[PDB]
């Protein structure tokens, strides 16, 4: 059996500006099997409205997917990314940094 | 468009 | 040797009834198909299935079922008999979707409305002409198979009671009757040629016989005649020098 | 959907070229196959092609031109046992195998002594019934059927002596209780020009 | 200049049960244009680019069949594959499939590739002459004999050379004004202290498409091997692509480093260096 561990990042479709609407994205890559859940959150709490892109591969047969929600950022908004695998021992949670 | 020969089961 | 048989080769329906034709596979083929094939309108899809465990509908489903719990069996159910279904039934199969078909021996099979107009061929051999004789000196005996329904027939010479393949030919397909009438009676016709060499030695023994498939011996009879079941009837002729 | 073969039935003579063509409706199709057919038989197979062009086997030439949807056979040198349907079957899908409907081929044999004649056969079942055989022509004679319900008259049939080395093309007729002329039978279309009726 | 057309299958057996998770979809370049979805609820190939929706409907029931058949073989697969592998039934395991074919410039016959794999291994791959196979492990051996003897190679080479190849010429001709475009990276660069004498610049490159791109950085003309942070191409979802590259660099000597963009949509290649 091969398993690998998702690569995540959180990042918007366009430069982040306040009261601008945008497109909050998460993209999970590299991983195996296929199965896996990436939730969004909104100050901690859970974001409904999540599309998804269809599943693919790499030419190493890692999967990947991207994840994505319409949003509006303040300077008061945190959000953020949580990703479960089969091989964590609890959810990932990475934040959301615009001013990368 | 899509293969409709050669995919045979392993 | 893997191949593909179909069962039964013929098949006398009433209306109404359930018929299945099975179909079976040693090839370990994934792919297989049914067929119907109509005097005017060639092959015609009726029901395909890509692996085992899995279907799928063609051209002509209509009145068709299909099935497929194993890699090798196919087979073709009929839940009710429409006159429409009469037709010659092919089972195929390929390695894999796409390749090349395999196909069955073939299956004919008529729905009649009324078993009362079912009837065994009344046979004839004709001797040959003196003036064939004269002429060529060759011999040509024919054969007369009249009176049939339906047309699922098989002629064949017998020679000394033995079965031949030269010097004889049979019509393509048989000839109606009465060639307008509902469910019409169909009369086939033959020649076998040898020469006068043969045919003037009066230790030559001529056959001709016609293998007609009946109704099955499960089936509803009650009429004036004798049941119409699967039968040869021959016909013979002896050499002469007259 | 459509899988439309060249119209039959045709006709070509001995030791000549058959040619038979087939078209298809779907533009994605990838496997094509031609088939043979005798008098109340299974299809066997010719030849697949899945490239574009040429393929070759011995008599038989496969020709597949995806952008006009078009495949064809070449028969080459066709003999007597070449004489059958001709089957076209192109794959839409998966098992979405769909079929012409038959090009019907009849090579006719060059009839080496062309000596037509008519013959009046009695029965082995009795020597009263009466039957018609019309003998020995060349393959350019054909044969019709009509004057009544009474003239049944069978189609044009060819056996081969294979010891003797010799062809023979025949038909049947003949019509129960009348006043049935043998020599009044035939000649619906017309007779061959010296067709011996010896009565 | 040079294309794509790209098939991606996944079959997952979720079991102890049965009935596999299925999912295909077709890419040309780095643009999708059809999907499957055994979940989904048409039970259809479904088109994912304007460009494919005029097509006909010899076309959808074409490619459902096709893609219908596709899954239905890996099913038989994934059956097959326990037994080879020894593997119980409890436990939930993978098949995956990739075909496609690339072209040049001319857009004639570059190569083709036809790959499978079991459980996130490679299992049985065609290799690039298209008439032979390589086989990872025994149990693929067997696979190789059976593809031998059934003519695989033969058939792929067909489909790789002639359909592959015919049908992305169409797709490109069909959709030249979304494929045969070349957004161009749009590019800026930030600055971040820290601490109080080492800062970090980071090199970005947005909306462009196609995926392919290269960052690069340079200390006074010299490419940085060394402290370059340097992430994954991610979509933006709108089609396009974005990526970046960063570097740490001691403070006050920022203006000694240059960032390097070549994609194919630019005219040359771009120079950012901070100021």
């Amino acid at each position: 059996m091969i398993q690998r561990t998702p690569k995540i990042q959180v990042y918007s479709r366009h430069p982040a500006e306040n009261g601008k609407s945008n497109f909050l994205n998460c993209y999970v890559s590299g991983f195996h099997p296929s199965d896996i859940e990436v939730d969004l959150l909104k100050n901690g709490e859970r974001i409904e409205k999540v599309e998804h892109s269809d599943l693919s591969f790499s030419k190493d047969w890692s999967f990947y997917l991207l994840y994505y929600t319409e949003f509006t950022p303040t300077e008061k908004d945190e959000y953020a990314c949580r990703v479960n695998h089969v091989t964590l021992s609890q959810p990932k949670i990475v934040k959301w940094d615009r001013d990368m | 468009e899509l293969a409709g020969i050669g995919i045979l089961t392993v | 040797i893997a191949g593909i048989t179909q069962a039964p080769t013929s098949q006398i329906l009433a209306a109404g009834r359930r018929m299945t034709l099975r179909c079976t596979q040693d090839m370990r083929h994934n792919a297989m198909y049914w067929y119907r094939q109509d005097l005017g309108l060639g092959l015609r899809l009726i029901h395909y299935s890509n692996t085992a465990g899995t279907t799928g509908k063609g051209e002509v489903p209509d009145g068709y079922s299909v099935s497929r719990a194993n890699t090798d069996d196919f087979p073709l159910t009929l839940a009710s008999a429409v006159p429409s279904q009469t037709s010659v039934y092919f089972c195929a199969s390929s390695l894999s979707f796409g390749t090349e078909a395999f196909f069955g021996q073939g299956t004919r099979l008529t729905v009649v409305e009324d078993l009362n107009k079912v009837f065994p061929p009344e046979v004839a051999v004709f001797e040959p002409s003196e003036a064939e004789i004269s002429h060529t000196q060759k011999a040509t005996l024919v054969c007369l198979a009249t009176g049939f329904y339906p047309d699922h027939v098989e002629l064949s010479w017998w020679v000394n009671g033995k079965e031949v393949h030269s010097g004889v030919c049979t019509d393509p397909q048989p000839l109606k009757e009465q060639p307008a009438l509902n469910d019409s009676r169909y009369a086939l016709s033959s020649r076998l040629r040898v020469s006068a060499t043969f045919w003037q030695d009066p230790r030559n023994h001529f056959r001709c016989q016609v293998q007609f498939y009946g109704l099955s011996e499960n089936d509803e009879w009650t009429q004036d005649r004798a049941k119409p079941v699967t039968q040869i009837v021959s016909a013979e002729a002896w050499g002469r020098a007259d | 959907k459509e899988v439309e073969q060249n119209s039959g039935p045709l006709s070509v003579p001995e030791g000549a070229i058959a040619s038979l063509n087939c078209t298809y409706s779907d533009r994605g199709s990838q496997s094509f196959f031609w088939y043979r057919q005798y008098s109340g038989k299974s299809p066997e197979l010719i030849m697949f092609i899945y490239s574009n062009g040429d393929k070759e086997d011995g008599r038989f030439t496969a020709q597949l031109n995806k952008a006009s949807q078009y495949v064809s056979l070449l028969i080459r040198d066709s003999q007597p046992s070449d004489s059958a349907t001709y089957l076209c079957a192109v794959n839409f899908g998966g098992g979405k195998l769909i079929f012409g409907q038959g090009t019907e081929l009849s090579v006719k044999p060059n009839i080496q002594n062309p000596d037509p004649a008519v013959y009046q056969l009695r029965d082995s079942k009795s020597s009263d019934k009466s039957v018609c055989l019309f003998t020995d022509f060349d393959s350019q004679t054909n044969v019709s059927q009509s004057k009544d319900s009474d003239v049944y008259i069978t189609d044009k049939c060819v056996l081969d002596m294979r010891s003797m080395d010799f062809k023979s093309n025949s038909a049947v007729a003949w019509s129960n209780k009348s006043d049935f002329a043998c020599a009044n039978a035939f000649n619906n279309s017309i007779i061959p020009e010296d067709t011996f009726f010896p009565s | 200049g040079s294309h794509s057309m790209r098939y991606f299958f996944t079959s997952v057996s979720r079991p102890g049960r049965g009935e596999p998770r299925f999912i295909a979809v077709g890419y040309v370049d780095d643009t999708q244009f059809v999907r499957f979805d055994s979940d989904a609820a048409s039970q259809r190939m479904e088109p994912r680019a304007p460009w494919i929706e005029q097509e006909g409907p010899e076309y959808w029931d074409g490619e459902t069949r096709k893609v219908k058949a596709h899954s239905q073989t890996h099913r038989v697969d994934l059956g097959t594959l326990r037994g080879y592998y020894n593997q119980s039934e409890a436990g939930s395991h993978t098949v995956q499939r990739m075909y496609g074919c690339d072209v040049g410039s001319d857009w004639r016959f570059l190569r083709g590739y036809h790959q499978y794999a079991y459980d996130g291994k490679d299992y049985i791959a065609l290799k690039e002459d298209l008439r032979s196979w390589t086989a990872a492990d025994m149990a693929a051996q067997t696979t190789k004999h059976k593809w031998e003897a059934a003519h695989v190679a033969e058939q792929l080479r067909a489909y790789l050379e002639g359909t592959c190849v015919e049908w992305l010429r169409r797709y490109l001709e069909n959709g030249k004004e979304t494929l045969q475009r070349t957004d161009a990276p749009k590019t800026h660069m930030t600055h971040h202290a820290v601490s109080d004498h080492e800062a970090t610049l980071r090199c970005w490159a947005l909306s462009f498409y196609p995926a392919e791109i290269t960052l690069t950085w340079q200390r006074d003309g010299e490419d940085q091997t060394q402290d370059t942070e340097l992430v994954e191409t991610r979509p933006a979802g709108d089609g396009t692509f974005q990526k970046w590259a960063a570097v740490v660099v001691p403070s006050g000597q920022e203006q000694r480093y240059t960032c390097h963009v070549q994609h194919e949509g630019l005219p040359k290649p771009l120079t950012l260096r901070w100021e």
